[PDB]
């Protein structure tokens, strides 16, 4: 190594505080496109009802039932 | 009769020609008077292409919302 083995300890030796600032932010921009776990988090995101919910009006419709429990609809069941 | 060959157009040209730019000119003249006369009527009543100002939108929003 040139500068791999060369210009990293010298950064431990002067100012390691600098090494924190490059090191931990740039875990901070590779890690959430690597990791299969960001794909979860947008699931409840919008399964999170702030407004209230709209009636349709169904003239041979599928996957819409009743209010009450039913298979049909999204509802996000994802880990209880 | 020596001027006339290779020096002179002759009277044949700028009679059967001049009129032909008098064609151009009468067509030119015209729509120029015409152009005068529909910019006058299109900037006064918003009717045809020309002259309009632009709008504020075509289509924004049209989904339900949770309004009252």
């Amino acid at each position: 190594a040139e500068r791999v083995a060369a210009f990293l300890k010298n950064v431990w030796a002067k100012e390691p505080v600098l090494v924190a600032s490059f090191a931990i932010a740039g875990l901070a921009v590779i890690l959430p496109t690597l990791s299969p776990y960001t794909k979860y988090s947008l699931m409840i995101n919008x399964x999170x009802x702030x407004x209230x919910x709209x009636x349709x009006x169904x003239x041979x419709x599928x996957x819409x039932x009743x209010x009450x429990x039913x298979x049909x609809x999204x509802x996000x069941x994802x880990x209880x | 009769r020596w001027i006339a060959r290779t020096f002179f157009d002759g009277p044949e040209k700028n009679y059967e020609r001049t009129m032909a730019i008098l064609q151009i000119e009468a067509e030119k003249a015209e729509l120029r008077l015409k152009e005068l006369e529909v910019r006058r009527l299109m900037r006064a009543r918003g009717d045809g292409p020309w002259f309009h100002y632009p709008t504020i939108d075509k289509e924004l929003i049209d989904h339900s919302p949770k309004a009252t």
